[PDB]
């Protein structure tokens, strides 16, 4: 899980 | 109001000399960048909006625009390495670090998230975030008597960003940074939230993926018992990183592997070696293979926990990669084990599956199996029971496979099979 977008 | 804006309208609003118009346009950009399907990150970048968002990060007198710009930049930084780089090149790292100390919890959380994305890009941006001084404010956010008083999502995001600061190699994180982070990491590893536990285990697995000095830094903090306890957990997202960390640790010295053994890890492997998740079985068998490469007393502890039958089971039926890890475990066992341990291995029924696996196409597993069989034959020689072992191999159909390997392309397999046939057959 290197990066996550905030929806 | 701010739904389904065009990039042109967002640009017009952000370029106005009106802070409220800028806030509304920034919120429209945040909503665009927060949509499910293909958020127009590249379009937003080409419009030149990153510097404006970065400047808005510093509007202490307008916290809403700070939050909206932090969210937009977080989502931009969540994309490709080029998009994260565009965020970094706009000066976002120091602005987000300054926002870490914001009195507004949601703004601080968004800054934590953004720094997590940036650091998660890779080692270079990880170390750059560290150089800008992120660790001190990040850890200060967690300097509370009881972690349970913090919001669940806030704590989860902090744990995830810290795990990204522990992540990646070539180079691994700076030693001083790891030492600064580790105590908070242990404290998080004792938290009750499943996601916090999972991400703390992932961080520990990153920190133990390296030379024995890093493994030692981790193990000296006394986390191995907690890692074994989590290895026993029901949530697969926790078991996976805990098992990864335990495997990493047992790749180290025999003393660190013994630290793993003393914590009671072997008692979990009956389930792990039969786990219906293929990845768990493979990782557990790899851990077992690194444990059987240890001392004869450690091989003996493997025997006492009744794990040799489970290795025979994995060798008999499992995914081919798990079977390869099991072959490696058997070869290490036979290389380091006593004659008594090797004859016990044979008595558990290893020969038939080990021979059935000689029909695989991969060369390396064939070499591993041939080495294990050579070691077993050497033990038999020491006991003078070579003929019984030869009869066993000939009955299960292994002699035919060995003769068929005499005509193999690889020189090592060729020579090993011919040597076995010339010595014992």
């Amino acid at each position: 899980p290197t990066k996550k977008l905030r929806y | 109001g701010t739904v389904n804006w065009s990039v042109e309208d967002i640009v017009k609003g952000i370029n106005s000399n009106n802070l409220e118009s800028q806030l509304q346009a920034t919120q429209a950009a945040r909503k665009l960048l927060s949509r499910e399907k293909q958020p127009p990150i590249d379009n937003i970048i080409r419009a030149g909006l990153i510097p404006k968002f970065v400047s808005f990060l510093g509007k202490t007198d307008c916290s809403p625009i700070q939050f909206e710009s932090a969210w937009a930049l977080t989502n931009i930084a969540s994309g490709t390495s080029e998009q994260t780089k565009a965020v970094v090149d706009g000066g976002a790292i120091p602005a987000f670090i300054s926002l870490l100390a914001s009195p507004h919890a949601h703004i601080s959380e968004q800054a934590v998230w953004a720094l997590g994305n940036i650091a998660g890009d890779g080692s270079a941006f990880r170390d750059l975030v560290i150089k800008h001084g992120a660790i001190d404010p990040l850890l200060a956010l967690l300097a509370v008597p009881d972690l349970s008083t913090l919001a669940c999502g806030y704590l989860r995001n902090l744990t995830w960003t810290l795990s990204n600061l522990c992540r990646n190699k070539n180079p691994a994180p700076p030693l001083d940074a790891v030492e600064q982070i580790l105590p908070t990491l242990v404290r998080l590893l004792h938290h009750n939230d499943p996601e916090v536990l999972a991400d703390s285990c992932w961080a520990i697995s990153y920190l133990t993926d390296g030379p024995n000095e890093r493994i030692e830094m981790v193990v000296k903090k006394g986390v191995v018992p907690q890692l074994v306890k989590l290895l026993g957990a029901t949530e697969l997202p926790i078991v996976t990183p805990a098992l990864r960390a335990i495997g990493n640790i047992v790749t180290g010295t025999d003393e660190q592997t013994q630290k793993v053994i003393d914590a009671g890890a072997l008692a979990v492997f009956p389930s792990l070696l039969t786990n219906p998740k293929t990845n768990i079985q493979k990782e557990a068998t790899w851990t077992m293979s690194n444990i059987t490469a240890g001392r004869q007393d450690q091989i003996q502890q493997v025997v006492n926990h009744g794990l040799v039958p489970f290795l025979v089971g994995v060798l008999s039926k499992a995914d081919f990669k798990t079977q390869k890890e099991a072959a490696w475990a058997i070869t290490n066992y036979t290389s380091g084990g006593t004659v008594e341990q090797i004859v016990y291995l044979v008595h558990c029924g290893i020969i038939e599956p080990l021979m059935n696996l000689l029909s695989a196409k991969d060369t390396k597993i064939i070499q591993v199996i041939l080495d294990a069989i050579s070691n077993i034959f050497q033990a038999a020689e020491k006991l003078g029971e070579t003929e019984k072992l030869s009869i066993m191999i000939e009955e299960c159909g292994g002699l035919d496979k060995i003769e068929a390997l005499q005509r193999h392309e690889n020189e090592s397999v060729y020579k090993a099979s011919l040597n076995l046939i010339e010595k014992y057959f």
